[PDB]
């Protein structure tokens, strides 16, 4: 509903940055750098949900998911 | 411009008021258990049902029909009938008190081929 | 004088069907995107 | 002389621990409340004037 | 005899948890109240007036 | 029979969260409001009072 | 119907957040605010009196 | 005297069709920049 109250604890808003290879050709992988937004105190267990990477010209150039690795 | 050679007085008005509108309203309130007569093919229940009461000197009959979707139910077997989909509601009766309900045939008749 | 036929303020059709999509490619992956804009 | 009469339908889960139903929880209701005797007979319109309910004009 | 329709197109992200949208979130939203009897027919316009109120002057 | 037409040219950015604009964000913003039935009837001028207010010396 | 209608010359930099910049910003500001039908035409002086307030000596 | 045409004071369209963009280089870069003023 529109009108609710949702407090929560384990989900965090974050930029995810990435560089396209040259010659990159669909189905590759690459890493991916997420950096949290705001007010998060960590992001050390976290799991990336699916998020599409745009370009400078506002098209998707790649999907990420995954675990995120923080150093500890 | 003597001899009132250009003296003159003149005056013009003109006005229009228009406006209308329209209202309905209706309102239902009660409980009745109809009885389920078909079963859809993606399981909604057709539902129909019909009580007759009469009292002292007449018959009322509440007859209602529809299609209820099974997770709208409660708990308690029910469902308001704003859930159901094809709703046919109807509330009549019959006797002298019926009859005094209905228009005259002739005033029925004026109420649709008179001018005015 | 309401009777007169008139064209209204808001021409032309006033819904639009949504297009079906185009067939997915045969290559190995569920995203696909449409010619891009 | 007054007679009550009921009729329906119940489904059984709907019955209470004191064997007792709502009677809006009946399928098929058919309720009758009924009376005979002068008492009765001094609440019908008389012959004429139900013919006048229905075929007078207005 | 009254009759209550509605048709238009419903985007499916519109509707809520109970099952249920605003009408003002449908599209092509079509909605239509109307009665008949003579309850119906005491709300229509004497054919004269009717045509009084097109053809006369003022 | 009421009729609201709406028309115009919407900027993607301007739309809120619950896909909704405010009017006064479309470009071309055409809005129609009109009726038909004898209450719309009612609120057209007489033919010859609508030629008075045009050619009437004042 | 009502036409309002604008024209004129926007700095890009006088533009805000909210992609929306006051009137008083466009150095060519033609704004126009008008009307038809018989409402308009009720606001329309009389040709007759229209020559009177031009030609008449007071 | 309200039927004698007029000339409006926005003259002209008061609509702007949208120019479709120039096609990209190839270049093998995202950032394509039209024709800078």
């Amino acid at each position: 509903p529109t009108g609710t109250n949702m407090q929560l604890k384990n989900v965090a808003a974050v930029m995810v940055t990435a560089s396209y290879p040259p010659f990159a050709r669909q189905g590759q992988t690459i890493d991916v750098v997420v950096s949290s937004m705001g007010n998060a105190k960590s992001l050390r267990g976290g799991t990336l949900l699916m998020t599409p990477l745009k370009g400078v010209d506002s098209q998707v150039y790649a999907l990420a998911q995954g675990n995120i690795l923080v150093g500890g | 411009f003597g001899n009132s050679r250009a003296d003159m007085e003149a005056s013009g008005g003109n006005s229009f008021n228009g406006k209308g509108g329209a209202n309905a309203s209706n309102t239902f309130s009660g409980t009745l258990t109809v009885t389920v007569d078909q079963v859809l093919a993606n399981g909604n229940l057709h539902v129909v049902g019909e009580k007759q009461i009469a009292i002292n000197q007449g018959t009322e009959f509440i007859r209602f029909s529809g299609v209820v979707n099974p997770r709208t139910i409660s708990g308690s077997n029910s469902v308001p009938s704003t859930q159901v989909a094809d709703a046919r509601i109807e509330y009549v009766g019959n006797g002298y008190i019926n009859e005094a309900q209905n228009m005259g045939w002739l005033q029925r008749f004026f109420l649709n081929l008179s001018p005015m | 004088c309401a009777w007169i036929p008139a064209k209204p303020l808001v021409q032309g059709a006033t819904t639009a069907q949504p297009i079906p999509g185009p067939v997915p490619v045969a290559n190995g992956s569920i995203f696909q995107s449409a010619q891009p804009i």
